[PDB]
């Protein structure tokens, strides 16, 4: 039963900790442990359902444990208490590690590497909350502990990169239980937990590490936002302080997603586009990764739409993602066809859908958009039309109704015109002659720069994976 | 286990560290040196096929490549009526060379 | 879909065991699917047809049949008014 | 300049050739390396063996 | 994030205030703050009159805009505070579009624009904006051309432009670095 | 016109005909997009011998 | 949450009421720092003057604030 | 070694190049580097320079790399 | 295996309703006859499926609603029993001599005709299926190479027969990959034609312009719809593919089109908006294409779904044609000649504009259609530079992958 499960398990363990603690006490290399520890993960969050789950406790009494042991406890009653195989001298031994050194050692007192043991049997305590999906007590249980601990050493580098990974499922808890529960309680304590994100990141400048910076930047902007304030969000960001070392395929891809949506809301559309192309084009595309692409697509469609562009009918249909999609497919038929009625039936139709993904308050600027894109079509199907006509085609009252949109319509630039009521008819001031202009050298001019930016880009990194592997042992 | 010793980094800095500090400046006015260097080879490159490029040019003799007896060295039998066994040129052929 | 050449971007950003913890972390952020949660409130949705003709399920490429509707019968119609217009011109 | 922005890209492509030779040449040596550090223990072996 | 009898009201009058001060940008950073507090929770009941404003404005409705404003002042209470500014504001907006939609206009069709009722608040406002009343025709041309040139005085353009010269002498010193 | 013998353009409307015997490709126009189009087909070569890296 | 109500009694005047809202800031200054960026000269102005014994503080908060946005 | 690259003729390339191990006597480890460059030169001059400079630089107070180089 | 083609087209008429409803009942008549005579019940019990609430609406076996206009159509059970007796007797007569050629040795070719025996009668009822299974036992067997390919051929019509295109393209993916396996000249000329009708149903016709023709120059029209449909297939996909300059030589000059002249109406429509657009004859272009939607692409089961797109692009096609000839036209002169007014010119150029085609402008005021189609330096440029912008495209997202790892 208990002994052997619990034995068979703790094998791996074993194995993994010595992974971490090779690397980091012969120094990073920066980037190369990083990607290692990643793929530790992905073994151990199936391990710890596996094979009972006390596996951890068994193994926490075999390691040196300060005071580990109590906060374990605590985890293991809620999901059923075990403790049999997992006393000592039928769990304990103080040899088989490199990790705790020999008995004689701990003995006599030498240097810690109770820091990495800590590290790790911390890992495990996030893992395991998110694996059980324990809510309520245990989301301030582990908070609380964690945090301080990581501060009661010498802040270094070595501990930063391991301990940065840990940070990102202490701020998936509290959005959980603050999702499944309104209370004053989980109001609160959002302000001590920008109020640390912050203190961390101003540690983790002094110090230097790059990953710690960028995946404090990520979790306090995604905050900021889903409490709905603006203002803070984009104050931060123009301080210009998001690494660019280590950071990852998710990680920049993340970054970009909120910086479209806090342009867009802000009316520039096309500062927010920039941003939509490069979160998909970072991203991978997996069924793993299907959440991030699939609100990723949702947010290009309205971005686009709001310049008075419209996305093909071929993005939607060829999507294997289109039955969620459906709604901002109808957004696009009905900005295109102009129609006022069409729009006013939709996003009350597929009001909870909008809504719950937060997306509405952008459809309501579209509603604009159906007037601008039918005097668009307007002004290229006809260069001079009454002003009659128009009044009939978009459904309006007046002659002075029309002139008043078509104006401010031009302001922006989207139609490209000019009223003449002078003689009572709209023209179409699109003229082309483009190579005929001064223009097209400095077009030219930035593509040039763009393929210097990838010969710099491509000579700086192939250099660097050869300085190491020139000196690495070899026949 | 517990504890290490914080003066034993604190030390170092200050001594050794900010006497290579300084040693990592003089790489560094290594790097700007083989700037030059690298510069200077591609005009030294432009000047060693120029002087190829006059012993192209005539007065040459016809002969006949046979064949090769390595990839750089061929045989060939002139128009005078003599076998010469001969270096041959790069930035030529050595595939269509063959017959 | 997705920007730019989607194939392109599909080749070039892969799985890896790597970003595979990543990947996962990265949608636990945008809170699951958020395709899971769509299916159960509207009890199944249903098709295209409202201004679809040869619908969504093409076996080959889709049109633009699929914003527009039948246009011959209006064709017809034209035709034959045009006649008495011009027979009594 | 239209001829010129063409030319700029066209050694993109001779540079991008390059990256990717040098990143499987790394990739060799990977392999060369940990084959060495087995080989270690045959011939730590074979004088215990004899 | 409030909890309050007077909520509905003030929020109201929170809105109307972004718009007074005339920053757009400040108004819509907003709304998505209150959203969160309204969600299934207000929505609109009073608080429907700054987002149709600003609807309109963006949407060129500036017909609707001026009645929508004045039939506020049937419920009365202090939004005539907000009103004087928002009609001053309205005026505005429009000789920023009308601009770019004329090169001379005349006095009768401007005034029907700008909602003037009289002579004397029609030619006061085309002087400010530099725009000539000559028998009774208003030119566009005055300030469109006077733009032009005082952007051409200045400093920027040059580089913001790239001179032809220049723009070879990067081509080069990329190669050679 | 649809012959294009001199290949030119008709006003209904003022009652006129314009010619035109202008080059309407040109050399460098042709061969730009021979170029480009083949190193198209390189690009997507050199990722598909370089999927060991992986 | 915001600290805009802190920020909003910056810009009012009054001695007594500055007194007050230079000590609320200063207890968050550590804490928050992107809230409250936009007051900078008008606290800056308060360090200029000399009619404060608050002079110490309001310097204080301009400071904390500036380093952590990179100046 | 501004020099030694840009002077062609051969005293003065070859000069140069024993002179750097001079000024770096105390700093004898990271000479095997520097003229690492020069020692590859398809000049014969300078790698004549490039063998007498380690020589020197390395003569009372040994060091591996030199050896090496100089074979 | 030969009844299939003509059985398929009839009943594909019994479905539509945009025909002649006289058409229907002549069509009616006959494609019965055969189900009851070729035993066809499992193609009926199929068909019925399919239809469902347009057509069968008349069937004793079914529920009866106003949609059918046919009453000819009645399904009943006097079918079921007569197959019964004939797939009985036959089947097992096949089964026994399998067995026997088992016995006898160099039985791999006498088992395999057997059992191709058998895919035939399978066929010939309905069932894809069991012919599937059948020939595929024939497949093994030792059979000339040549047989292997005909047999997935024989396999492929039967997607058609049943009115399925995607069971269609796995059965030709087999012919793509056995085709220089044999070699054979013999098959290659039958592959153009299955694949030419396959091809016909993609969106794309390019293929199928290519594919249509050759089957008009070499006579390859077998065990599949007759030389006259082909034909027709020809010049509608000729017309939708092939630019003004090499419609006139490849469609309008064809031997093979003229000689087999138009004695159906169906290849008399088609045929005859082909020829008016060179002649630039625009008033008999509009009632010839209102004859095209009626007689061909309707009737067709691969342009069932393409009669909209062909009405549309036809239009366009003339448009544009026009457009290019002329930088002024009026919109009464424009309008008189395709034979539609002034208000029915606008709103069908209203849609094409926006749809990238024809590259105009319309005025009311002056009421001249104005031509605003570059064809000089500014065309030139705006094609070049986005191909260019996609090479750039490729060189980030390529270079961006091997540098993060």
């Amino acid at each position: 039963l208990h002994h052997s499960e619990k034995k068979y398990a703790e094998e791996d363990q074993v194995q993994e900790l010595l992974k971490v603690l090779n690397e980091i006490s012969k120094t990073t290399l920066t980037l190369d442990p990083r990607y290692i520890w990643r793929s530790l993960k992905d073994l151990s969050s199936l391990r710890n359902q596996e094979l009972l789950n006390a596996e951890t406790l068994c193994f926490t009494v075999n390691v040196l444990y300060p005071d580990s042991s109590s906060f374990k406890k605590n985890l293991l009653k809620f999901i059923t208490s075990n403790h049999k195989s997992s006393v000592p001298g039928s769990a304990e031994l103080r040899n088989s590690y490199p990790a705790s050194f020999y008995s004689v050692n701990t003995e006599k007192k030498t240097i810690e590497v109770t820091a990495e043991i800590n590290c790790f049997m911390h890992l495990l305590v996030q893992l395991f909350l998110w694996d059980s999906k324990e809510l309520e007590q245990l989301v301030e249980f582990n908070r609380k502990v964690v945090i301080p601990n990581l501060l009661c050493y010498y802040n270094l580098r070595s501990l930063n990169l391991i301990n940065a990974k840990l940070w990102f499922y202490i701020y998936l808890s509290h959005e959980t239980l603050a999702r499944s529960s309104e209370e004053i309680n989980s109001d609160n304590q959002n302000i001590i937990l920008r109020s640390t994100m912050m203190k961390f990141l101003k540690i983790a400048s002094l110090k230097h590490d790059n990953e710690t910076k960028a995946m404090l930047i990520n979790l306090i902007l995604r905050d900021f936002l889903n409490n709905g304030e603006v203002d803070s969000a984009s104050d931060f960001i123009s301080k210009l302080e998001y690494p660019h070392t280590d950071v990852s395929s998710s990680l920049e891809a993340r970054y970009f997603f909120y910086l479209s949506k806090i342009n867009a809301i802000q009316l520039d559309y096309s500062t927010a586009n920039e941003y939509i192309i490069a979160a998909i084009r970072k991203a991978p595309h997996n069924s793993k990764s299907l959440g991030f692409l699939q609100q990723s697509n949702k947010l290009h469609c309205c971005i686009q739409l709001l310049m008075g562009d419209i996305p093909e009918l071929s993005f939607f249909h060829q999507s294997n993602m289109q039955k969620s999609l459906l709604p901002y497919y109808h957004l696009t038929k009905a900005v295109k066809l102009g129609d006022l009625k069409k729009f006013t039936s939709t996003i009350t139709k597929y009001k909870q859908l909008l809504l719950k993904d937060d997306t509405y308050q952008l459809c309501v600027r579209l509603r604009s958009n159906v007037i601008k894109t039918g005097i668009r079509i307007i002004s290229l199907t006809y260069k001079k039309i009454s002003l009659r006509d128009i009044c009939l085609k978009l459904n309006l009252d007046s002659e002075q109704t029309v002139e008043y949109m078509v104006s401010r319509a031009i302001r922006d630039g989207v139609i490209e015109a000019k009223i003449n009521h002078e003689d009572g008819f709209i023209e179409t001031t699109e003229l082309l002659n483009i190579y005929d202009s001064e223009d097209p050298q400095q077009v030219f001019d930035e593509r040039i720069k763009f393929a210097n930016q990838l010969h710099d880009e491509y000579l700086v990194s192939m250099r660097y994976p050869e300085d190491k592997k020139t000196q690495q042992n070899e026949k | 286990n517990n504890n290490s010793a914080l003066s034993n980094v604190n030390s170092d800095i200050y001594f050794k560290l900010k006497k290579l500090e300084k040693e990592y400046e003089l790489l560094t006015l290594q790097e700007d040196y083989i700037k030059d260097e690298q510069r200077h080879l591609k005009r030294e490159l432009k000047r060693a096929q120029e002087e190829v490029k006059r012993i192209q040019s005539v007065p040459l003799v016809i002969g006949q490549f046979l064949e090769p007896i390595d990839q750089n060295t061929g045989i060939v039998s002139s128009t005078t009526g003599m076998s010469y066994v001969v270096r041959i040129l790069s930035t030529l052929d050595r595939e269509l060379l063959k017959p | 879909m997705s920007t730019d050449v989607a194939a392109a971007q599909a080749q070039s950003k892969i799985d890896l065991t790597k970003k595979k913890n990543e990947e996962i972390n990265k949608k636990s952020l945008e809170e699951d699917d958020e395709f899971e949660d769509f299916p159960i409130d509207t009890w199944a949705n249903g098709e295209t047809i409202k201004s679809n003709a040869v619908t969504q399920t093409n076996i080959w490429e889709e049109n633009w049949d699929d914003v527009e509707v039948d246009d011959d019968f209006t064709n017809e119609l034209k035709a034959e008014l045009d006649r008495y217009k011009r027979e009594n011109q | 300049i239209n001829i010129s922005n063409n030319l700029q890209k066209a050694l993109t492509v001779k540079t991008n050739d390059e990256l990717m030779v040098i990143y499987i040449s790394n990739l060799v040596r990977s392999i060369i390396a940990f084959d060495d550090l087995i080989e270690n223990k045959i011939q730590n072996k074979k004088i215990q063996e004899q | 994030l409030s909890e309050s009898d007077k909520k509905s009201k003030l929020i109201s009058l929170y809105l109307l205030n972004l718009l007074s001060q005339n920053n757009t940008t400040k108004f819509h950073s907003e709304l998505q703050y209150l959203d969160k507090h309204i969600k299934n929770l207000e929505d609109d009941s009073l608080l429907s009159y700054p987002i149709k404003l600003d609807r309109w404005l963006m949407e060129g409705s500036y017909q609707k805009a001026w009645d929508l404003l004045q039939s506020g002042s049937q419920n009365i209470s202090e939004f005539d505070s907000f009103t004087d500014i928002l009609k001053s504001a309205i005026r505005d907006e429009i000789a920023k579009n009308t601009e770019l939609s004329y090169d001379f206009l005349p006095l009768s069709n401007i005034k029907a624009l700008l909602f003037f009722n009289n002579e004397k608040e029609t030619e006061k406002f085309a002087l400010e904006r530099n725009w000539p009343i000559v028998n009774s025709k208003v030119y566009f041309n005055n300030q469109s051309k006077e733009k032009a040139d005082y952007e051409d005085e200045m400093m920027h353009e040059e580089d913001q432009k790239t001179n032809i010269i220049e723009k070879a002498m990067d081509y080069a010193i990329s190669i050679e670095n | 016109i649809l012959d294009k013998i001199f290949y030119g353009v008709l006003d209904q409307g003022n009652g006129w005909l314009y010619v035109y015997e202008t080059p309407n490709q040109d050399a460098t126009y042709d061969s730009a997009l021979e170029l480009v189009g083949q190193l198209n087909k390189v690009v997507d070569q050199l990722f598909e011998k370089a999927s060991v890296l992986y | 949450t915001t600290a805009a109500p802190l920020l909003a009694l910056l810009r009012e005047n009054q001695d007594s009421v500055k007194t007050y809202a230079l000590e609320s800031i200063n207890n968050v200054v550590d804490q928050l720092w992107s809230e409250i960026s936009n007051e900078l000269p008008d606290i800056e102005a308060l360090y200029d003057d000399d009619t404060f014994s608050d002079r110490e503080m309001a310097a204080l908060i301009a400071s904390k604030v500036y380093y952590n946005l990179g100046e | 070694l501004h020099v030694a690259v840009s002077d062609s003729n051969d005293d003065v390339r070859r000069a140069a190049v024993i002179a750097l191990g001079f000024v770096l006597l105390r700093d004898y480890t990271t000479v095997p580097r520097i003229v690492q460059l020069l020692s590859k030169s398809h000049n014969a001059h300078v790698r004549c320079g490039t063998a007498f400079a380690l020589g020197i630089a390395c003569a009372g107070k040994g060091l591996q790399s030199a050896i090496d180089v100089l074979d | 295996r030969v009844p299939n083609y003509e059985v398929s087209e009839k009943a594909f008429l019994l479905t539509q309703s945009k025909v002649s409803i006289e058409q229907r009942k002549e069509a009616a008549e006959f494609v019965l006859a055969k189900i009851k005579e070729e035993e066809m019940a499992p193609y009926y019990k199929y068909l019925c499926e399919e239809y469902l609430v347009n057509n069968g609406q008349s069937d004793l076996e079914h529920d009866e609603k106003s949609d059918s206009l046919n009453e000819w159509i009645k399904f009943d059970q006097e079918l079921y029993n007569e197959l019964c007796k004939k797939n009985e007797s036959k089947i097992k007569e096949l089964n026994e001599k399998i067995q026997k050629l088992e016995e006898d040795d160099e039985g791999e070719l006498e088992q395999a005709q057997a059992w191709i025996n058998l895919g035939e009668y399978y066929a010939q009822i309905g069932d894809k299926d069991n012919a599937e299974k059948t020939l595929g036992k024939s497949l093994s067997k030792a059979i000339s190479t040549g047989a292997k390919i005909d047999v997935m051929l024989t396999i492929a019509r039967l997607g058609f027969f049943y009115n399925d295109q995607l069971y269609v393209k796995e059965k030709l993916e087999a012919v793509n990959s056995m085709i220089e396996k044999g070699g054979d000249w013999e098959r290659r000329n039958r592959y153009k034609t299955y694949y030419g009708i396959h091809c016909l149903a993609v969106r794309n016709f390019k293929e199928a312009a290519k594919l249509l023709v050759d089957s008009l120059a070499t006579f390859t029209s077998i065990e599949l719809t007759s030389y006259e449909s082909i034909a027709t297939y020809a010049s509608v996909t000729g017309l939708f593919t092939l630019e003004r300059t090499d419609l006139k030589s490849k469609v309008i000059d064809s031997p093979e089109l003229l000689s087999l002249i138009s004695t159906t109406a169906a290849l008399q429509s088609i045929s005859s908006l082909t020829i008016s657009l060179y002649a630039s004859d625009y008033a008999s272009y509009f009632p010839y294409l209102l004859e095209t939607y009626a007689n061909v692409l309707i009737p067709c089961k691969y342009l069932n779904r393409h009669a909209d797109f062909f009405v549309r692009e036809m239009r366009r096609k003339v448009y544009a044609q026009l457009l290019e000839s002329y930088k002024t036209l009026s919109l009464k002169s424009m309008a008189s000649a395709f034979g539609v007014s002034v208000a029915f010119l606008d709103n069908d150029l209203g849609k094409f504009i926006p749809n990238k085609q024809l590259n105009c402008v319309i005025d009311r005021v002056n009421g001249i259609v104005e031509t605003n189609r570059p064809d000089n330096k500014n065309a030139q440029y705006h094609l070049l530079v986005k191909q260019g912008d996609g090479l750039l495209t490729k060189l980030q997202k390529y270079g961006a992958a091997v540098r993060l790892t």
